[PDB]
RNA sequence: UUGACCUCAAAUCAGGUAGGAGUACCCGCUGAACUUAAGCAUAUCAAUAAGCGGAGGAAAAGAAACCAACCGGGAUUGCCUUAGUAACGGCGAGUGAAGCGGCAAAAGCUCAAAUUUGAAAUCUGGUACCUUCGGUGCCCGAGUUGUAAUUUGGAGAGGG
RNA sequence: GGUUCUUUGUAAAGUGCCUUCGAAGAGUCGAGUUGUUUGGGAAUGCAGCUCUAAGUGGGUGGUAAAUUCCAUCUAAAGCU
RNA sequence: GAAGAGACAUAGAGGGUGUAGAAUAAGUGGGAGCUUCGGCGCCAGUGAAAUACCACUACCUUUAUAGUUUCUUUACUUAU
């Protein structure tokens, strides 16, 4: 979720939607890159698992997908930003009770 | 065509035995591939429009043709990028309209 | 280069071969003799002119004034766009 | 250019002459419409005509068309079934406008000949203009029943003062092939003849007699 | 792979997601120095299409320059000559600002060469080039051949010398009827055209 | 508490590099007026002198987003020529190319866009030993925000 | 010349046919405008500002423009 | 962002001058019934017009919705 510049993921989510494979926006390209020996991997996936783990990894894509993949079409529609600093809030609901 | 063996006219020239040479990998220079369109459509979806584009758009949809190729050509440069815009934004007009 | 001209095509062809024909290509680790360094490639195989005709035939007259076939030939090129366009407003009339 | 896709219209047909036929019938005869509204014109200023255009089948067979004429064209009118007066009866009959009127309106259209070509419009032209059928000269020896069967298929395109000049094209007794035909070429000369052409027409209208407001486009 | 999402993406400058991706670089550039290094390119596919690559030895730097007119530089507009040369203020450089972008940063790095440049942003006030260098004293560039050409000497300030991609399009660089007064050079083609040639053999 | 990552710093840190000179020729920028027009402002002088920045033994250009309109040529450069011609110009004074053709010399090519994914196969550096314009092993680092191999449109790739 | 290293290689290159493909450079092209420049003349190149593309697409074809073709190359990256 | 008002498109909404036919008649030709009605138009009178049916609405805003954004001042804060 922090890479930069963000251009070369901003893509992935309807990517990975538009070809119905699951994926989850995760905190941490040092994160990822620790688990592939490296200082930051930017991306990790999993394109197939051993019997012991199948069930694992459909019950965590079940859940991935209920949180990012479900809600990709209504969070298509949703503008982030314009919350304000902590001066300008106060401000703002002191006049909203105000008048 | 073939020419006609004497100097002057429409196909004028010495009449040669041809031979059709072998077309060059270059003349494709301009050709949409399938890794292009996949590219293409994704970033469309990804990015959405240009100010100008949802102003051809709504044109088209309250004034027609003339008016959106009128404008097309100002924002553009040139009369058969307008016209070939402005097909492009009917396209969109359409594919949004029906279904 | 391209090639749409069969007897050029032909000519540089029968010159490659020609050129093959006398050259001897020493091999990368044979003896590799002398062979008299000749200087000039071109003045082996020099350009030639092709032969445009014979020297003398029979005289075939058809009676096609040669210099009436040029007269029609510009008339028909500088009147074809103004006859197809009154072809093409004729046909659509009705 | 053919904007009109034949493709769509032919099953808009195949699912609407049905309706007027067969799941709602309806023993008066039903007659299939045609209108065409228009976009950005102003028939105030611009070119007004009234068009003709011929179909290749009558649209109804129980219309009123009167020939004016001689004796000679109001016997042949019984051998083409059609009605005719004399002319020393209009011409002390001329007084009065309302009866004009009257005897107007008991026609769908009426056509006259040559002998009355100068005369006709002076004493019938007044009141009869105002239905907006023009009479038409037939002459003696060119056939009335052909020249009839010329005029039942014609389309009146009236340009007037209304947007929406509804022309019946026919009915869903006969055929639809020609009636598809016949929808097509109609639209395909009038678009054409439009001065912007396609982007000139703003609605297309085929309806049913008694079937529902459905649009096209 | 990636890098043609991202060909793709950059073209679309005026989307939402590039307008905004804009306002904050931009603002970011303005607060930082006028030539700062840059950890890494912002545009990696630009940047790997202009030749840059991830290894030791090439160096991004972000420079910004001031837009618009070049006036000139004289005391009081006053210009001493005829009035054909009166002009002060609608005067323009010959070369762009991205040449005089690559200029400063060559200036500022003489130990590098400078490769190529590209344009990453721009506002009223300033326009925003990021340069790609390479530095012809790291073995990893003065190995692999593939590089090692900007080691040699000739190639010392391209940028200055017109060498460089923006240097070539200001110089006219190009082939056909439209570059008949620069194709080899101007002043080059300008002392040919000018040059009384005399032979032994009066001709 | 701790260990990363990103970004940004410091060190007389390890190793390097730039500066200045010369400048005949070369690549650019900036840029006049005297002069001519029998005056003069456009024009001319001149895309010159002066001024600034950057090279080499040559530089630059260079393997066509070329020329053409032919029966088509075929990177670049230079010479003869085109030609004081097409064209530009208070159409005044003046200015002024290019294509073809004959020659000199000739030489072709490289990346980006592609999954190695059954294995970052890539590289700087430190150190040790050597056959020291470098090699080998060991280690630290760079690098997946992409280093190697494979392809460059003339193609070429995958599979058979 | 000549002397050795002589799995010094299943290592590299090339070649035919079939099938499926064939990614090819964006504040760039291009346009408007301003200035300069050119023999380049409704605008030769260059540069500033505004607008800003496509993918049988794009440039050019020395008189501006619309419609229809055609020809010819393949820019916005690079070495010699 | 806003009091929000336009304006645009995206659905519905209704009504309307004189005359008198058989009724406050704004536009077309159609020629006589689907219908709880035998009401309504029809072969009948008549008025500029036939009148059930509008096909679109010739014309609208009187009002509701999300698409737009001409504004017109106004507020916001992060650019400056
Ligand atoms: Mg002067
Ligand atoms: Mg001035
Ligand atoms: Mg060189
Ligand atoms: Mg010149
Ligand atoms: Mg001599
Ligand atoms: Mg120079
Ligand atoms: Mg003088
Ligand atoms: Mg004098
Ligand atoms: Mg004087
Ligand atoms: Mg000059
Ligand atoms: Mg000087
Ligand atoms: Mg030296
Ligand atoms: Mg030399
Ligand atoms: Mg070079
Ligand atoms: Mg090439
Ligand atoms: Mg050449
Ligand atoms: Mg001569
Ligand atoms: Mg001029
Ligand atoms: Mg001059
Ligand atoms: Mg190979
Ligand atoms: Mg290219
Ligand atoms: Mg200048
Ligand atoms: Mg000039
Ligand atoms: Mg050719």
């Amino acid at each position: 979720n922090d890479v930069d510049p963000i251009e070369l993921v901003v893509f992935l989510p309807a990517l990975c939607k538009k070809m119905g494979v699951p994926y989850a926006i995760v905190k941490g390209k040092a994160r990822l890159g620790t688990l592939v020996n490296q200082k930051t991997s930017a991306v990790a996936a999993l394109t197939e698992v051993r019997a012991e783990d199948e069930a694992a990894l459909a019950k965590l894509v079940s859940t991935i997908d209920a949180n990012f993949a479900d809600k990709y079409d209504e969070v298509k529609k949703h503008w982030g930003g314009g919350i304000l600093g902590n001066k300008a809030q106060a401000k703002m609901d002191k006049r909203a009770k105000n008048s | 065509t073939v020419k006609t063996g004497i100097a002057i006219g429409l196909n004028k020239g010495k009449k040669v035995t041809s031979m059709t040479p072998a077309p060059k990998i270059s003349y494709k220079k301009g050709a949409a591939s399938n890794r292009t369109k996949f590219v293409r459509s994704l970033v469309r979806e990804i990015a959405g429009l240009s100010p100008y584009e949802r102003r051809l758009i709504d044109l088209i949809r309250n004034s027609g043709e003339k008016r959106a190729r009128k404008v097309a050509k100002k924002r553009l440069g040139s009369f058969t990028r307008a016209k070939a815009k402005v097909e492009e934004m009917n396209n969109i007009i359409a594919a949004s309209r029906r279904h | 280069r391209q090639n749409r001209n069969q007897e050029i095509f032909d000519a540089n062809v029968q010159r490659l071969k020609e050129y093959q024909s006398k050259i001897i290509v020493f091999p990368r680790n044979g003896k590799a003799p002398e062979a008299e360094q000749v200087l000039s490639a071109a003045a082996t195989f020099p350009i030639a002119q092709p032969a445009t005709d014979v020297e003398a035939r029979a005289v075939q007259d058809n009676g096609e004034s040669a210099f009436r076939t040029l007269r029609l030939a510009r008339s028909e090129k500088k009147f074809r766009g103004i006859r197809e366009k009154r072809a093409r407003e004729k046909a659509e009339a009705e | 250019m053919s904007k009109i896709t034949s493709s769509q219209v032919r099953e808009h047909v195949k699912e609407l002459l049905k309706y007027s036929n067969e799941t709602k019938k309806r023993n008066f005869l039903e007659t299939v419409e045609l209108q065409v509204g228009l976009k950005n014109y102003d028939p105030q200023r611009d070119k007004r005509f009234s068009g003709s255009l011929k179909l290749p089948n009558c649209p109804r067979p129980n219309m009123s068309i009167c020939i004016f004429g001689d004796a000679f064209d109001v016997d042949r009118a019984k051998s083409c079934g059609v009605d005719a007066m004399s002319v020393d009866d209009l011409k002390k009959l001329n007084k009065n406008k309302k009866l004009i009127k009257k005897l107007s309106k008991k026609y769908n259209a009426f056509i006259a000949s040559e002998v009355l070509i100068k005369q006709v419009p002076r004493l019938l032209g007044p009141q009869l203009s105002k239905a907006g059928k023009f009479p038409t000269p037939v002459s003696h020896n060119d056939d009335l029943y052909g020249k009839v069967t010329d005029v039942r298929s014609t389309i009146k395109f009236q340009l007037k003062k209304v947007l929406c000049l509804a022309v019946a094209v026919g009915n869903v007794e006969m055929e639809e092939d020609v009636l598809v035909n016949q929808i097509l070429m109609s639209v395909n000369f009038f678009v054409s003849l439009l001065k912007k052409n396609w982007q000139n027409v703003g609605s297309l209208v085929v309806k049913s007699s008694m079937g529902p407001a459905f649009r096209l486009y | 792979g990636a890098y043609k999402y991202l060909e793709e993406l950059q073209r679309k400058k005026q989307s939402d997601v590039l307008r905004f991706l804009q306002r904050v670089r931009v603002w970011e550039y303005r607060q930082k120095n006028v030539i700062h290094r840059a950890a890494r390119p912002t545009r990696p596919d630009k940047a790997r299409r202009l030749g840059y690559k991830a290894k030791q030895g090439f160096v991004i730097y972000r420079v910004r320059v001031r837009r618009g007119n070049r006036k000139r530089p004289v005391p009081k507009g006053a210009t001493y000559g005829k009035p054909t040369n009166q002009g002060v203020n609608e005067l323009k450089y010959q070369r762009s600002l991205r040449a005089t972008a690559e200029e400063r940063v060559g200036r500022r790095a003489a130990n590098l060469r400078v490769l190529n440049s590209y344009w990453v942003n721009q506002d009223s006030t300033y326009k925003y080039f990021e340069v790609i260098l390479v530095d012809p004293q790291h073995k990893a560039i003065r190995r692999d051949a593939r590089y090692n050409w900007i080691c040699d000497p000739v190639h010392k300030h391209r940028e200055a010398r017109g060498l460089t991609a923006t240097g070539k399009k200001s110089r006219g660089i190009n082939k056909g009827h439209k570059f008949n007064n620069t194709k080899a050079g101007r002043r080059k083609t300008w002392k040919r055209q000018n040059t009384l040639s005399l032979w032994r053999y009066r001709k």
